[PDB]
RNA sequence: UUAGCUAGUAGGUGGGGUAACGGCUCACCUAGGCGACGAUCCCUAGCUGGUCUGAGAGGAUGACCAGCCACACUGGAACUGAGACACGGUCCAGACUCCUACGGGAGGCAGCAGUGGGGAAUAUUGCACAAUGGGCGCAAGCCUGAUGCAGCCAUGCCGCGU
RNA sequence: UACCCGCAGAAGAAGCACCGGCUAACUCCGUGCCAGCAGCCGCGGUAAUACGGAGGGUGCAAGCGUUAAUCGGAAUUACUGGGCGUAAAGCGCACGCAGGCGGUUUGUUAAGUCAGAUGUGAAAUCCCCGGGCUCAACCUGGGAACUGCAUCUGAUACUGGCAAGCUUGAGUCUCGUAGAGGGGGGUAGAAUUCCAGGUGUAGCGGUGAAAUGCGUAGAGAUCUGGAGGAAUACCGGUGGCGAAGGCGGCCCCCUGGACGAAGACUGACGCUCAGGUGCGAAAGCGUGGGGAGCAAACAGGAUUAGAUACCCUGGUAGUCCACGCCGUAAACGAUGUCGACUUGGAGGUUGUGCCCUUGAGGCGUGGCUUCCGGAGCUAACGCGUUAAGUCGACCGCCUGGGGAGUACGGCCGCAAGGUUAAAACUCAAAUGAAUUGACGGGGGCCCGCACAAGCGGUGGAGCAUGUGGUUUAAUUCGAUGCAA
RNA sequence: GGAGGGCGCUUACCACUUUGUGAUUCAUGACUGGGGUGAAGUCGUAACAAGGUAACCGUAGGGGAACCUGCGGUUGGAUC
């Protein structure tokens, strides 16, 4: 535009959309699920996610993500869900914490044991 | 109320005059408007009703072509000599010469392949009805040969909506010298399906009034007050191709059947129609 | 993708009110006022001295310290007083929480601790008026969850050790 | 309690992330598109540095990861500091008010701008110089900054206001030329068809085969004549005219724009724009006419286990005309307008002069239009003295590809619809230009029985247990175009 | 005794209400639309690389499905 062009209309910038539909100021939300079940990822991939969904406390029933190789959750239990970006799965972009709350972990692990609530055993 | 009520004309009459989509009975559309009154915007009625015509009820809409068909029954019936030696031989003649017009399209045709197997193998859990009915009667009128070869001698009367293929069929009824003891009348089902009867042929009925709403299907045989039926399907399934898209015609049954006076009889699965047999208490 | 809004709203005189200038509050007279240099309405948000990001121009944010304004169960209104239409004053209406011999009354942690609930998350029902500051008193003295400290959580910065 | 002193005693005090390419830093096993990570590109079918585990290494440390918010990165919101031919980007095209902006000479005023001084911009913090808790963090003195605003006192290059002038941009007018510029009447010819005579009768129209239509109540074809309607062949070249759209017969009236040319007068009445107004092919609609052809729906005949795709035979709207509404295109020159600067050549059209127009041309001075090309500009193709180059004034549109030029809310209509103009979700792209090559219901170039031809064969319903059909007294077995 | 004060009495504005009547707004929603992605139709073919193939723009009529026809427009153009 010309320099007499921006005294009337100001650069209107982006509204700074996240890659999550809400937030409420909150990093992480807890949830509890309703059903458990597997779906298909994509066509390319050929594995069975644990897509399952949790219905939060605000009203949302938003699909997130459990990973691990086995977890033992119960349909009436509250359940953590934080941020995440996964494009193999569409219409999921969340995931789902390990090890705390009414949620168990993996056991047996020394590797990457910061995440899923692994504990240290004495060696 | 001309709002909406001398907006039901305006929108009807368009459709029952055109040449082109005139294949129906004036109840027939008569009823589909005031149930579709609510259903499409104000200015969008007769607009989105052409949805209908033609994502939904197409192929009927220009329908099937009587001045085709009669061009294959006039180029038909007077092909063979009339060997009529007796009375039972203007049947035999009368059974290939009406064979061949239920087979343009490949629907009733894959039902040719049913004319001397399960034509009688149906009569042995509903009698021998006398009062009987028929849905989707579009090229399924000259069963009547295959159905008194049994006994069926009672009213048969098959509606279909076609009207440019109903009386490209009704004219048979001397011009082809078809039994004097059946009716035939227009009628749809996804309208129109109170009465009472005895046999409840559905043979294009399919899951077009499935269609009309999401599971919708239970209403019509109990509408008609009756005690049987025979429903089939096709099972062209290409070697696992058809799987999923054609094995839904049945499981909508099963498994919406328990709690009601419906129950089921028999069930089937060969060539390429899969026949129901139904039962009420 | 809110286009006109406004009949005590605009202006003069007189009267009246406030510690003071004023349609703040009236009578009369007049037909103007505001507005694409964005009037009104809706939605949302405290502002400023700053902090954070960036070499700047900018954008974002308004926590702690500090200036100022507004609010004190939810509304409205008034008195005492030099300064307030009053946060632990009072009267009254409504809701909620209690007591009572059924005539009925009292009270406010959006103060420091602490409890219940919501939330991925933030403390001890602590010590002392020694210093500082404020109210009262000639002085002394007393009051002061403001301040000065301790306890608790690695939240952050910095240093040291294993 | 800080600090200080003494005794015993290496005793009680280091984890975590990463380990494909981004982005420094690897071996094997288990598992085999199965079980599993995840930011992007992705990885995972008996050899995974991308999963899990062991070992090793790296980052970093009382902290290592992940997630959430802002900023930088992001020139991916460009006043500093980018584009608009083809990538998502200039409105179909113009006249113009409120705005922005406006040459030359002189003078005044001192708003803007510039300089000096005063007042003020509270503390911490940021910044600079030092000191003090053992040091640092923290805290603190001094100085600077707070880019701002206002008053007083000056200068007068530019800008703005007022007054007074000039001409280099040129308005207008006199004297001329060129044009389908637009509109209202009238006139002529050819052709199709209809309506009337004479003459001539089983054929005519039409599709590679067939048929429907049209004919013995005078068809088709031909001559003459008449009625009605529409379009202007050769002349006709990317020529001319207009802002765009659009408009080609001679031709009367009314009337506009542009351009050439020697001389006067008036002295920037100048450029551009939102809203608004006006114009805007074809198609479509309302109120009235015309209606010979052609031609969207509709229906006769073909055709095929379904052509409302194409072929053939007819026709209602529409095309034409008077009066209105709607304002939609590849409305493209994918290029807004105006003004100025800038190596040149070669084809048309249209004015005014010089020269021997005696060789119907050279040599000068303008408008419009086409092509090529250097510097320069741009990814590339190209543009390239009509700019898309080099400067300046004004406005509009576009912030990834779909959803979507949609829905809703206003405006514009008797309708069909248009204009202004989204929020979710989905995806890692999408789109463009130049290449390398495959390929094409392959032709201009091209070599060979490349199909033949000229002395001659193989090809035998027998069989040579090698053998092109039935075979378990075939199968304990090979190899399937001297290109397997 | 008066002045005047105070209580009562009563008029003014005025919160809480209360009956009708609209605007904006808000949360579910009875009746629902179409998109959407999972899916999935051994379709080039009703025209078997011969039953002899431009792409698009605006608009109208036919839109069982991308289409196809009328009118005008453009180059941004299968064998050619
Ligand atoms: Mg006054
Ligand atoms: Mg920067
Ligand atoms: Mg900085
Ligand atoms: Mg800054
Ligand atoms: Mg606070
Ligand atoms: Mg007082
Ligand atoms: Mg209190
Ligand atoms: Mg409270
Ligand atoms: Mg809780
Ligand atoms: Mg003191
Ligand atoms: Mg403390
Ligand atoms: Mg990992
Ligand atoms: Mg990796
Ligand atoms: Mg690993
Ligand atoms: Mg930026
Ligand atoms: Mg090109
Ligand atoms: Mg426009
Ligand atoms: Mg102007
Ligand atoms: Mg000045
Ligand atoms: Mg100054
Ligand atoms: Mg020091
Ligand atoms: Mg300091
Ligand atoms: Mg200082
Ligand atoms: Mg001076
Ligand atoms: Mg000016
Ligand atoms: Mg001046
Ligand atoms: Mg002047
Ligand atoms: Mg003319
Ligand atoms: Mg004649
Ligand atoms: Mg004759
Ligand atoms: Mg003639
Ligand atoms: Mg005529
Ligand atoms: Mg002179
Ligand atoms: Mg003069
Ligand atoms: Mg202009
Ligand atoms: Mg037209
Ligand atoms: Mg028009
Ligand atoms: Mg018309
Ligand atoms: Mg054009
Ligand atoms: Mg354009
Ligand atoms: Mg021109
Ligand atoms: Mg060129
Ligand atoms: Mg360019
Ligand atoms: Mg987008
Ligand atoms: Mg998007
Ligand atoms: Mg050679
Ligand atoms: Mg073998
Ligand atoms: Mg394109």
């Amino acid at each position: 535009a010309t320099v007499n062009q921006l005294v009337r209309k100001p650069r209107a910038r982006k509204v700074a959309k996240s890659n999550v539909p809400a937030l409420e100021a909150c990093p992480q939300k807890r949830g509890v699920c309703t059903r458990v079940y597997t779906t298909t990822p994509k066509k390319p991939n050929s594995a069975l996610r644990k897509v399952c969904r949790v219905r939060l406390t605000n009203g949302f029933e938003v699909t997130s993500y459990i990973g691990g190789e086995g977890h033992n959750l119960q349909e009436h239990s509250v359940i953590l869900i934080r941020g995440g970006r996964v494009k193999d799965l569409p219409g999921v972009r969340y995931h789902t914490v390990r090890g705390a709350l009414d949620c168990s972990g993996v056991k047996d692990r020394k590797q990457a044991r910061s995440k899923y609530g692994v504990k240290r055993p004495k060696a | 109320m001309k709002t909406n009520d001398n907006y039901i004309e305006e929108v009807t009459a368009k459709v029952l005059t055109s040449g082109k989509y005139s294949t129906l009975y004036p109840p027939t559309v008569r009823r589909v408007t005031e149930r579709l009154f609510d259903r499409y915007p104000p200015k969008q009625l007769e607009k989105e009703v052409r949805k209908k015509l033609h994502q939904a009820y197409g192929a009927y809409i220009g329908g099937i072509d009587g001045k085709r068909l009669e061009k294959k029954i006039e180029k038909i019936i007077h092909e063979i000599p009339n060997p009529t030696t007796d009375e039972a031989t203007r049947t035999e003649w009368e059974k290939e010469i009406c064979l061949k017009i239920l087979n343009l399209h490949t629907s009733t045709n894959e039902r040719t392949v049913a004319y001397d197997e399960l034509y009688q193998k149906i009569f042995e859990v509903t009698g021998v009805p006398t009062s009987i009915t028929d849905a989707g009667c579009a090229l399924n009128p000259f069963s009547f040969p295959f159905f008194t070869e049994a006994g069926m001698l009672g009213q048969y009367i098959g509606f279909d909506l076609d009207k440019g293929m109903i009386e490209a069929i009704e004219h048979s009824l001397r011009t082809l010298n078809a039994p004097e003891g059946i009716v035939v009348k227009q009628g749809d089902i996804l309208s129109d399906p109170s009465g009472e009867s005895d046999l409840l042929l559905m043979f294009k009925l399919y899951t077009l009034l499935d269609r009309q709403e999401e599971a919708s299907g239970l209403k019509i045989l109990q509408e008609w007050k009756y005690k049987n039926a025979v429903i089939s399907f096709p099972i062209k399934t290409i070697s696992g191709r058809d799987v999923g898209m054609e094995e839904n015609y049945t499981v909508k049954f099963e498994n919406d059947l328990v709690g009601s006076d419906l129950r089921i009889m028999q069930k089937l699965k060969l060539g390429n129609e899969m026949y129901f047999i139904v039962s009420r208490l």
